[PDB]
């Protein structure tokens, strides 16, 4: 009876749109296009076309090399058995070199050399993907907000994989390539350094991840509720204020006493998302290098609880 | 304000209130110093 | 690990980020103040001075040679609204004096948008009837919607669908043209139109069902369809006209029937 | 001097000044309360 | 009528309960009947938080902890100093969150909008209710709820997680974490794309949605569109919240033991072992 | 909340369950 | 006094008052159930 | 007095009243079940 | 003094006043209940 | 001086002042209740 | 050096300068408080 | 501003208050140095 | 040399230069503070 | 045969070829550095 | 038979064939290097 | 600015303040070197 703007009732199909012309020297888009009816129910049904310049070629080739290295090490770990591969996939892992190697770049291949090679190729692929997003933004005359948002995640990735192990002089501090193995690394990292809950930057990164979930929920709900007035056409609302922008501002002003604009809300969202990984990388980098016991550090700063503040024995006993 | 007259009136009121505030704070700080000095 | 006294590197980094985040919150508030500010008094309409932390005005370089926007220079709404306060207080609501849908009060209010149509990146009108689009067609397995009956909020059949308006940029249906019993053609937003007889679960269900294929618009009644704002030029709709039509239909969820404005109790 | 009011709105300036003064005063009072030397509530 | 366009929108009607009784504003805030209920419940909850804190070992806001009653007390109403304060604050929080949802619904009706925001917030309300009402009821004791303390509920999270070995091996926990990470990536992408569209470089004009489509097709070969991105973000956030609630509700009631041992089911599938 | 008291529940857990 | 009905409507006020009375009565009854002196269900 | 039905819809009032009665009855029955004195299922 | 009603309407003022009075009364009663000295329910 | 009312609206000023006074008074009373020296409910 | 006022708005420049001075002086005072040599509150 | 004259007046006021502020800070630093030198 | 002012706006260049100088100076001062040889606050 | 260049752009082909050669050469040099037999940097 | 090129575009076919052959050759060389019998770099 | 003479004026001001700033920094560095040298 009432349309809720969740699924597109009637889809419009036509010739594929190949994109606006580039303002720089670009090689030309690879015109491989498709159409998915079920994606058109939620968003746009068009698949493609794609752009494959120098940066895309480098990124794809080096990432394929790294993924092939990890997968072939998984196959060797499984004894080349497809059934063992399937059975132990979650437990297969390409592990970093042991502590006896320090941060040496020369490790035997089966003892960590493949790990270092895969890390190098993955880093090359990620950096070239960032350069590709920068050049794609530049070719259309657009801003560099997405490159900086990606740079924040890359900062966390590089701190996890290279920068922190380099500063500690220990390859064994790096994250292994595996499904359950990198979760085990996460848990062990929390265990050896006291308790990562008491890292203030881990708490800040959690604050920003939670707040980004909150912000996307609120913003998506507001925009979909404003579909009756063209809320999703945000570019035009920003450059020509309509009743959708006014209603969106007034809803949140009446709810919580303050509001953003159709442009300011996206700045809020961008900053929350960026700050998540920025604070995460900062907190990980200082762990072990600066602070070795975060619970002790919290005790020194009067925010570490004791049993006389709260005793969790009952909660443990209930969960057994 | 825009006119110099209202600006001077505003400044006069602000200065009077500031002087009273500083006098009260000075009395309180003198009492605290006679009670528990923080220099020595 | 200590820099001096009990000061350490981690504490210094945390304090630096705390100060940066306070500055970022101030900047975000400054950005959020660009529309609708400065504030004004509820009764007299007296404009407030303005923030001490505000900077310069923002200017948007519009495409298609439309100039600059400058959202801080958008004209303030008229203080005299077609309504009267329920009680004399700064927080009382306004009861519309006449027809809220015609006068634009509450959910039926509209903004003073640009009086020219939105354009594609190459300068063609963005929202056009599907015949004027560039080889844009309805999905063959999707409802055709042409000639289907239209149901109003009072369950009356206001008329039928005579045309489909699509967005040439986003490839989406934006408006349905409805020819009423009197023969007048009006635009209805696709976001207020429920299509019946095309349920995914019903298609999955292994049944032979002759469900009636029609379009239901529960925002406004059949009579109100005769007061939908009209277009100045056929085949073209401006931003102002889009806002007018969307506000007229959106305000019906409160104003189509009196009971829609009453509490459940 | 008085010419400062040709550039600052008195309402905004006063509100900001008093917000800052409130933050400062509460911070100083809490710091004093947290010290055993200057705490005036726990002991007689 | 503070904003330059606000006055025409401030009309009567759209309330679910109360009609014209509480249909007014206080500053920017709309009140309504559910605003009155929200104010009462939230103010009482805050006052009782601080009243219980004043009875506790410290007034340090980091170390304040309003704790639930002991597990031995079961599901009974405890004395206030022995966990009853926590129970009253929990009831106040439930009432406040439900009233917030209903006030959002009333405000949505007043502005001619649908109920997307109240439902989206009700997902998080359901997550909280699962954490501190449904799970303790299923487990048989209020002592299973997390304390009302800034740093002690992190201790509750840590200890409950380690009571199951490694909580990373909960598969619903995996799904919720994946939804959270994908949501944050999507929010970064959406904010960046909108900002880059409205803040061009090189002296160019403000872009059209065709430019956003072109950018994301040149980037990764697919663009979801302006409506699709908001739909997908809402889906991701709501799924993250809902699957968080599901993952916590099943641990300790349906599944008891180490979550690591659960994955022994995979190794016993006769296809590969 | 149940119809029992916290003291009664604690006494039942101690004596009727943990003591016998 | 009766003039209170010139500013508040009886139909809405009755609903609000009865909701408040319900919550208050439930709170008082639950508080009574939590005390050994007044609990009327756990023991004879 | 039937005056009430002039100001309150009978359908909405009946639905709300029955919802409240159902919740109250379920709460009381669960509370009675929770106590050993009044539990009518665990023991003979 | 009566001129306070020139600046505050009676409806919103009464609503806010009674919300605050309810919150304060419940807070004080709960605080009294939490102490052994002023708990009027637990002992005879 | 009376001229302060040419720059500050009495309605907004009084409401802001009383909200602040309330929060400060509740903070002070709660702080006093925490200390055993000034607690007036725990002991005779 | 007065020509700088041709390039910067006086109100914004003053606000930014005062904010920076406040932040810097709070940082210095906090650093001094964190040293035993210069702490002026903990001990007599 | 635009007129050089009011810019010079603004510079005069700024210089006067800056000199007062710096003199106060210098007195405070001299007192602190006489109390607890940090170079020695 | 003066031709550099034909390529860079004076306001933007000055602001960026002073921000960079502030960051560098604070970094150097903090690094000096962390060292034992150059710390000037710990000891006499 | 030269006719291969009637179906593949020389620029794209050269870019892909040199990217592949770069990956291969880096892999081989890394593998050689991984072995003690061929590592030319660890020892004399 | 040459007619296979009526149904298959040779640009796509060549790209896919050369990618697959590179992956296969890398896999075979990796497997050989992983075995002690065929490793040609570890020992003389 | 666009006109060269404004560029010379801006350069004069910039170099004057830069030389003063560098002289202050040089005096501070010389005092530090006399206090605690970092080469030796
Ligand atoms: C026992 C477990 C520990 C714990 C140990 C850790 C450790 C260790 C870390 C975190 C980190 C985080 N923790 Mg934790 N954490 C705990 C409990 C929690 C709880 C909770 C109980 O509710 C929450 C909400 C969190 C939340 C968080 C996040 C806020 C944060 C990482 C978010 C992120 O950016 O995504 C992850 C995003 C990235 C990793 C960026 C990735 C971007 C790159 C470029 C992607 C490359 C992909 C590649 C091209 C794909 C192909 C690859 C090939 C197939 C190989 N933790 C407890 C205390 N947590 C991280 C952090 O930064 O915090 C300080 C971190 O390192
Ligand atoms: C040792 C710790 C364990 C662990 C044990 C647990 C346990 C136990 C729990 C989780 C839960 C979560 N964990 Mg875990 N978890 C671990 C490691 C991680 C890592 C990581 C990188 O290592 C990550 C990303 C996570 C992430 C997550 C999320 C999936 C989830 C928390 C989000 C949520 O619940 O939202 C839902 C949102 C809410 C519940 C909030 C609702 C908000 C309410 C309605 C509004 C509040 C209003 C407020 C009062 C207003 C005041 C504001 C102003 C004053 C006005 N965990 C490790 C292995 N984890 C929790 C979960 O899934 O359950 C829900 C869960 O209980
Ligand atoms: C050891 C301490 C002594 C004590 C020593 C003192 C001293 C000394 C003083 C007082 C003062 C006050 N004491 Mg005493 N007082 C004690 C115990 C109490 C108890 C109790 C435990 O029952 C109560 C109710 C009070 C009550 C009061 C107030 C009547 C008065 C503050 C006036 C005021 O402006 O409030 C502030 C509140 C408002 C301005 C708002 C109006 C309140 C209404 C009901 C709304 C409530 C708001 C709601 C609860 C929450 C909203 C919060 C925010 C608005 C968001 N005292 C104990 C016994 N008391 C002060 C006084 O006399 O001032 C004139 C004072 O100097
Ligand atoms: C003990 C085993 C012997 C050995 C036994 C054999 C046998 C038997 C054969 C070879 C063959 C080859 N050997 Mg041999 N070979 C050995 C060691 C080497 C070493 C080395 C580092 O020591 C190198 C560089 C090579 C090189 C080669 C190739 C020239 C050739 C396989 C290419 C191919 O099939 O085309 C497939 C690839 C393409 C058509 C396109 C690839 C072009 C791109 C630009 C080059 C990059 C390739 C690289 C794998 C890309 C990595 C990225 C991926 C995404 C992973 N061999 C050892 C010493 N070798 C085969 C041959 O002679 O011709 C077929 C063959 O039959
Ligand atoms: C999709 C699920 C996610 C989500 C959704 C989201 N959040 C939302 C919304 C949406 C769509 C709103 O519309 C709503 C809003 O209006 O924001 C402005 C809101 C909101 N999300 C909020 C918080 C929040 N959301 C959280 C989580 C999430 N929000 C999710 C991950 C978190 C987490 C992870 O903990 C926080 C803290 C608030 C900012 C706001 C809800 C406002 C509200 O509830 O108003 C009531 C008024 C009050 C004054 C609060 C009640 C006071 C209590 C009675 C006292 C305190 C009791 C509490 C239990 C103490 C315990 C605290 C300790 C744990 C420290
Ligand atoms: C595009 O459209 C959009 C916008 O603008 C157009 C947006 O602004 C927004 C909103 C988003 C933002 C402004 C960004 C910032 C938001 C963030 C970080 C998330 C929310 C988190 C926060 C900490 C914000 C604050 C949250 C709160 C709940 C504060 C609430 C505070 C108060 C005082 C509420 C008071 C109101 C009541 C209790 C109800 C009414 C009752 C009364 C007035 C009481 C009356 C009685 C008495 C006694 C006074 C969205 C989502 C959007 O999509
Ligand atoms: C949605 C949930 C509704 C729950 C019922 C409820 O919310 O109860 C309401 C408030 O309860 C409250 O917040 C306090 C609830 C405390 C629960 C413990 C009752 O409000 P009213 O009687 O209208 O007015 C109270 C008068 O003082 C006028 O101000
Ligand atoms: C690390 O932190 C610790 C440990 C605390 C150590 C460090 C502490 C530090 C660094 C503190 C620094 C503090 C500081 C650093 O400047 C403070 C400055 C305070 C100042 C300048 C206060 C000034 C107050 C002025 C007041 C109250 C004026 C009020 C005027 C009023 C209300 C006038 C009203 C008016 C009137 C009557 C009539 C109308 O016609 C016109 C009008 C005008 C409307
Ligand atoms: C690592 O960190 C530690 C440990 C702290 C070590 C390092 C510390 C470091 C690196 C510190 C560096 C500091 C620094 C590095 O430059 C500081 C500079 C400070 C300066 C330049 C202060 C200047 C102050 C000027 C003031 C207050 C001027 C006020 C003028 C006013 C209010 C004038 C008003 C006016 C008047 C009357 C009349 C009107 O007509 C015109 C108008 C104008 C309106
Ligand atoms: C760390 O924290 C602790 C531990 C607590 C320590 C620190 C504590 C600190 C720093 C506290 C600082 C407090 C502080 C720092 O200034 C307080 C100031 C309080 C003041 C200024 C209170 C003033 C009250 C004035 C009142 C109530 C006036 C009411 C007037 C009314 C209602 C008039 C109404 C009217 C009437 C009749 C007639 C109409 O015709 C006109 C009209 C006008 C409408
Ligand atoms: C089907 O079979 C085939 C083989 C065809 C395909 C197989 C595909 C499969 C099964 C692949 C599976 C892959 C999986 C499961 C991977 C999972 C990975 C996870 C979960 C990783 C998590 C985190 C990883 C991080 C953070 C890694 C970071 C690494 C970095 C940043 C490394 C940097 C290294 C550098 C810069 C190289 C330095 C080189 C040096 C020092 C020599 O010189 C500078
Ligand atoms: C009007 C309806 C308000 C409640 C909508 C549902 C909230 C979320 C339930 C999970
Ligand atoms: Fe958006």
């Amino acid at each position: 009876a009432t349309y809720q703007n969740i699924f597109t009732q009637v889809q419009v199909t036509g010739p594929p749109e190949m994109g606006v012309p580039h303002l720089d020297g670009s090689e030309g888009r690879v015109e491989l296009t498709g159409h998915n009816y079920w994606l058109g129910k939620i968003g746009q049904a068009q698949i493609g076309p794609i752009y494959l310049g120098l940066l895309g070629t480098i990124s794809l080739t080096f990432g394929a090399a790294a993924i092939m290295i990890i997968g072939l090490n998984f196959w060797a770990q499984a004894g080349w058995s497809p059934q063992t591969f399937m059975r132990e996939f979650f437990w297969l892992s390409l592990d970093p070199p042991g502590p006896e190697y320090g941060f040496s770049p020369f490790v035997p291949l089966n003892e960590g050399g493949w790990f270092i090679m895969a890390g190098a190729f993955l880093t090359i692929a990620v950096l070239t993907w960032w350069a590709r997003t920068y050049t794609r933004a530049k070719a259309l005359g657009m801003g560099m907000h997405i490159p900086w948002a990606f740079a924040s995640a890359i900062w966390l990735f590089l701190v996890l994989g290279f920068i922190r192990p380099m500063l500690l002089g220990d390859w064994s501090e790096a994250v292994p390539y595996g499904i359950f193995s990198h979760l085990d690394w996460t848990n062990n990292f929390s265990l050896r350094y006291g308790n990562l809950f008491y890292n203030p930057f881990h708490a800040l990164s959690i604050v920003f991840l939670y707040g980004s979930a909150v912000l996307f929920a609120m913003h998506g709900a507001t925009i979909l509720a404003l579909g009756r007035y063209g809320g999703e056409r945000e570019i035009e609302q920003i450059t020509d204020r309509g009743t959708a922008a006014e209603r969106g501002a007034l809803f949140w002003r009446w709810v919580m006493g303050f509001n953003a604009t159709f442009e300011s809300i996206h700045r809020w969202a961008w900053w929350f998302a960026v700050l998540t990984t920025l604070t995460g990388g900062i907190g990980i980098l200082i762990t072990g290098t600066v602070v070795d016991n975060w619970y002790l550090w919290a005790q020194e700063h009067y925010y570490a609880p004791e049993t006389f503040n709260y005793d969790p024995s009952g909660a443990i006993a209930g969960s057994t | 304000y825009l006119t110099p007259e209202e600006a001077q009136e505003i400044h006069k009121g602000f200065m009077g209130t500031f002087v009273l505030y500083v006098a009260i704070a000075l009395v309180a700080h003198a009492l605290m110093w006679a009670y528990k000095p923080w220099f020595g | 690990a200590y820099i001096v006294g009990t000061f350490d590197v981690a504490e210094l980094a945390f304090l630096l980020f705390f100060g940066f985040f306070i500055a970022l919150v101030f900047y975000l508030n400054r950005e959020s103040r660009r529309e609708g500010y400065p504030l004004e008094d509820e009764q007299t309409g007296k404009i407030h001075p303005g923030s001490l932390f505000d900077g310069d005005k923002k200017a948007f370089q519009l495409p298609h040679g439309r100039g600059t926007y400058v959202p801080e220079n958008v004209a303030r709404d008229d203080i005299n609204v077609p309504g009267v306060r329920s009680f004399r207080s700064a927080g009382a609501p306004w009861v519309p004096t006449g027809d809220p849908m015609k006068d634009g009060m509450g959910p039926a209010a509209w903004a003073n948008r640009s009086k020219y149509p939105d354009l594609t990146f190459d300068g063609r009108p963005r929202i056009v009837p599907i015949a004027q689009s560039h080889e844009l067609i309805i999905a063959p397995n999707d409802p055709q919607l042409i000639g289907w009956p239209v149901m109003a909020a009072d369950k009356k059949m206001v008329g039928k669908v005579s045309d489909i308006w699509v967005d040439q940029a986003e490839h989406m249906i934006r408006y349905l043209e409805v020819e009423t019993t009197t023969g007048k053609k009006v635009l209805a937003p696709m976001m207020v139109a429920s299509v019946h007889g095309n349920s995914l679960i019903d298609a999955l269900l292994p049944i032979v069902e002759d469900k009636p294929k029609f379009v239901e618009i529960d925002a406004i009644t059949a009579a109100q369809f005769e007061d939908v704002p009209a277009l100045e030029t056929p085949g073209i709709i401006t931003r102002y006209e889009e806002d007018r039509v969307q506000a007229y239909f959106g305000g019906g969820y409160m104003y189509a029937m009196p009971e829609r404005a009453e509490p459940w109790l | 001097m008085w010419r400062i009011w040709f550039y600052f709105d008195i309402r905004r300036a006063l509100v900001a000044l008093h917000v800052g003064l409130a933050v400062l005063a509460f911070t100083i009072h809490f710091i004093l309360l947290s010290t055993d030397r200057y705490n005036w509530l726990e002991r007689a | 009528a503070l904003l330059s366009f606000e006055r025409k929108y401030r009309v009567r009607g759209g309330t679910l309960i109360g009609g014209d009784l509480f249909d007014f504003w206080v500053g920017p805030f709309y009140v309504g009947f559910f605003g009155v209920t929200t104010a009462i419940s939230a103010l009482l909850g805050t006052a009782l938080i601080f009243a219980a804190a004043a009875q506790g070992p410290t007034l340090n806001p980091w170390l304040i902890s309003i704790n639930p009653p002991s597990i031995e007390a079961g599901l009974a109403f405890a004395p206030l100093s022995e966990g009853g304060y926590w129970q009253v604050i929990t009831a106040c929080a439930v009432v406040a969150f439900s009233s917030w949802v209903l006030r959002q619904a009333e405000i949505s009706r007043k502005l001619g909008m649908s109920y997307h925001v109240p439902i989206a917030f009700g997902v998080a309300v359901f997550a909280y209710v699962t954490l501190n009402v449904i799970r303790p009821l299923w487990m048989g004791a209020w002592g299973n709820g997390f304390p009302y303390g800034i740093w002690t509920h992190l201790d509750w999270v840590s200890n409950v997680g380690y009571a199951f070995g490694n909580f990373h091996y909960n598969p619903v926990h995996m799904l919720a974490i994946t939804f959270f990470f994908t949501n944050c990536l999507a929010l970064a992408l959406h904010g960046g794309l909108v900002l880059s569209a409205v803040n061009p470089t090189g002296g160019t004009d403000v872009k059209t949605p065709e430019y956003e489509d072109t950018y994301f097709r040149d980037f990764i070969g697919y663009s979801v569109g302006t409506l699709g991105i908001h739909r997908v973000g809402l889906f991701l956030a709501l799924n993250a919240g809902f699957w968080s609630a599901i993952c916590i509700v099943i641990s300790g009631t349906l599944y008891v033991g180490s979550w690591i041992e659960f994955w022994d089911f995979w190794k016993k599938i006769p296809i590969w072992s | 909340c149940s119809g029992n008291t916290a003291s009664g529940n604690i006494a039942a857990e101690q004596a009727a369950q943990e003591a016998a």
